[PDB]
């Protein structure tokens, strides 16, 4: 019995940690994730005034062209608990991102493919001015 | 699960440096060309 | 507003190239038909976007020529699946190709249920992204769901390969192999998941997979219901794990078939 | 029934993950598509740039 | 390689404007001032082959003037990026911060090198004040939570306790949460308004379920309850009690030494 | 469509530069090899990547490094995407030369990165995996991104620890230690750096320093300090200290049945303990 109390009290403390060790991972993946989906929201930006210049480019062009041990192994599940919370939400929480990242990627994808010939149609028109 | 995710999103951070650098420079250079364009319509008309 | 008719008149009478005489006074047509082009712009929705890639082809741009996106769009959004198709065929050849296949193959899979050209078409992204799991997936799946087991399974393999979804993977290409009445190949492939990813050999898929397969090696098929029951209880089964199981199933019976 | 509790939002919370992990796979490829469209881009943008500076010096 | 030093020499020869009678038969002078920039940039780009990177920065600098006074202000502001790349990979944060300056006023970008500004500031000069400012125009262009996290962090390190909850709200509203919530409550009892700091708790706890049951919402009800009661060593164990189980950063550090020296100076004043 | 060959024939015909008297009335050959070129991207997974390569060839002949660079860029991912993968390597070679030539040393250490994958999966050339590795872990550095130039040291530590250079891995462990140190985005990668360092320490006969690396990490981390990987060290080095391989066997298999040992621990524990039998060895 004492063994087996000794044991479980051992595996408390390693189920701790390991939770400890998702937590902080999930934390840097959230940090990260705001930090790109901002420098994304800057490419938006970009994508935005390159399709405005873009219309100013086609009519220039076109007009060129024109021109002890029960105790512990309470605390340990007590704190289990407590990190485990914070890990489902922020199960939840990156799955969000995810999602929402995911359509403004589509987005980013689709309009940096048409700025791109955009570009190289009116390139291809100056050539022949 | 949550190790394998950091280490992703920290391998997909390199794309997103080098997609906002490259987006950036092409509209300067877009923005450049359009004066360009500006200019030589002044010249043609 | 101009008329879209008139615009559209308007780029078939200068759409027409310079022919005899008139041809060695006549500059080159490329203008001729980049003014058609503009015309069926303004006038456009997608048949009109199809025209003026037809001129643009005509004028040497190829790139603008790839108005065969727009005309996938708005084909798209109008119901027309069969010219959303041609429009995105000829987008890809101009070109971007890996991703618009990826897109015909969504198009043929659920809107027209061509089956073989999605799997074509999934298998070309998949080979040109890798050049691609997301690709080989829906690849593997169709295949599968086609007839196709074995070379399912070596798609699974591939992903498996190149993602050491991963616990699935295994699964997936077992219940393959399985439906291909291989269990020895099925066997293989649980034991090289168990000792290859630690996840996996703890994982509740495999514990399915190992039943399964005992449960084919002894031609139980109740057993083989029940354990998909138990499966089922605690995490979903979806349509493709149905009509694999389903196929073996009806294998079973075969054999039961063979047994007289 | 407080570690029964426990267990089932683990394992919630797995399963969660595993659909990140899968989504995050996802966003990838998404970028790895981007980051060289986003290359295509820059190139054409440096064409555009030179070939209107060749127009204006024509027109000039 | 040609002499960088040559090619200095020669672009500031041609980089002197055409002045006088020359001026009537001499086109346009941004002709010279491109031909400098390029001169410019040529040895520059050999100086950072050399490792030379102060000097690189240098004659960045000077190519971006003379593209700047050639009209090309996308091109001056890539090469005063470039200044700043290499000043601050050479070592020296005040070229940088200029760099920086210069191409954040042709690209107004601008938010993304004001946070890099910001950045330099707060790590390599210390300049608080202005990377607070940095910081806030950033979040505000970019309007923008982590330069207002940023903001927030350097303001209520400088004393601005109200400025930071401000701020704290703002994030709030805007979205992190659990802490957040936290984070203002500490800065509304560093600003011994016990009163808010019980407020944002209730509110904290009201609106998001997440923090009703976090040991924030227990930790910062506990320090509330200390700062009321005046027990400053009841506050010291309820910090120890947390960083137990959730381990503190230098910014609560500071907090709650500047609250627990605000109760010393209760206890001055109880005199 | 035109035909790919008959492209390649007209870009092969107009790349012949201009000799003898016509250079007297021909103009820039820039022209041509652009016109070359471009007909070679035109025709242009083998065939093609053979054709961006010789396109990219035309680019910088024509002095268009920029548009050489991408088409290499180009060439690298259809011969990859082909299976050739020396030819890939090669593609990549060009165009990490022209962008670090031309300033873009983040292209170039991106690439290198790439490039060293290339060669330690596909080729096994481990030595110059490590050499890109740790070239674009420095070029990463130079451009302050501590989390590629921390990845690309991982490589660099990983291959260098496998390859028998047990004092250099434990080194680069000691740079990214100090690089992650106070960063709490990097710690668990902090936990595993002091455990694998002292390892690589281990694995070099060095108790001592495995001991002082151990004492650094529980006294810098407290996160470390408490951790499994911190036990599992002492317990090493204990073992190697009383000479007992069993005694490491055993506390492995501990390690193992609650944190997974990978390949690379296995390689330096496996040289560790036929360490330890060559001790034996010196002990007759």
């Amino acid at each position: 019995i004492k063994f087996t109390k000794q044991s479980s009290v051992a595996s408390t403390r390693n189920t701790l940690k390991m939770a400890q060790d998702a937590e902080r991972a999930g934390m840097n993946t959230l940090g990260m994730l705001g930090h790109q989906s901002e420098q994304l929201n800057n490419v938006e930006g970009n994508l935005d005034l390159m399709k405005v210049q873009n219309k100013v480019a086609d009519e220039k062009v076109a007009e060129l062209k024109k021109l002890e041990m029960e105790l512990e192994i309470d605390r340990n599940l007590d704190q289990i608990q407590q990190v485990s919370n914070r890990l489902k939400k922020m199960a939840l929480t990156t799955g969000k991102e995810l999602d929402s990242q995911q359509k403004r990627l589509n987005n980013i994808e689709e309009s940096t493919d048409d700025l791109d010939i955009n570009l190289h149609m009116n390139t291809n028109r100056l050539a022949g001015i | 699960l949550f190790n394998d995710m950091e280490e992703l999103v920290i391998e997909q951070q390199e794309n997103v440096d080098v997609i906002d650098k490259n987006v950036e420079d092409a509209q300067l250079d877009v923005e450049q060309g359009v004066g360009h364009t500006d200019k030589a319509v002044k010249s043609a008309r | 507003m101009s008329d879209p008719v008139e615009l559209l008149k308007r780029a078939e009478k200068k759409g027409v190239p310079s022919s005899g005489f008139m041809k060695l006074f006549s500059g080159s047509d490329s203008y001729k038909f980049e003014e058609a082009a503009d015309l069926c712009v303004q006038a456009a929705a997608g048949d009109s976007f199809l025209k003026a890639a037809d001129y643009q082809k005509k004028a040497g741009n190829e790139d603008e020529a790839g108005t065969y996106v727009e005309a996938y769009k708005c084909f798209k959004s109008g119901g027309n699946s069969v010219n959303a198709v041609d429009s995105l065929e000829n987008a890809i050849q101009i070109f971007r190709g890996a991703n618009f296949k990826f897109e015909l193959g969504e198009i043929l899979e659920n809107d027209l249920h061509d089956y073989a050209k999605a799997i074509d078409c999934y298998e070309l992204a998949g080979e040109w992204y890798a050049q691609s799991n997301k690709c080989f997936i829906k690849c593997a799946d169709l295949k599968a769901l086609d007839g196709q087991y074995i070379e399912a399974s070596d798609i699974y393999s591939k992903l498996i390969k190149s993602s050491m979804s991963l616990k699935d993977y295994f699964l997936k290409k077992g219940l393959c192999q399985l439906a291909a009445t291989d269990a020895v190949a099925a066997a293989r492939t649980l034991q090289e998941g168990q000792s290859e990813d630690p996840n996996f050999a703890d994982s509740r898929e495999s514990n399915f997979l190992k039943s399964l397969i005992d449960a084919v090696n002894e031609g139980d098929s109740e057993q083989l219901s029940e354990h998909c029951k138990e499966f089922d209880n605690f995490m979903r089964l979806d349509k493709w794990k149905i009509t694999i199981l389903n196929k073996i199933k009806e294998s079973i019976q075969q054999q039961e078939d063979d047994l007289l | 029934s407080r570690t029964a509790e426990l267990q089932a939002e683990i394992d919630d919370t797995v399963g969660i993950m595993r659909d990140n992990i899968n989504k995050v796979a996802e966003r990838g490829e998404r970028l790895t598509s981007i980051e060289d469209k986003a290359d295509n881009l820059a190139v054409s943008a440096q064409g555009f740039k030179r070939g209107a500076n060749r127009v204006r010096k024509a027109m000039w």
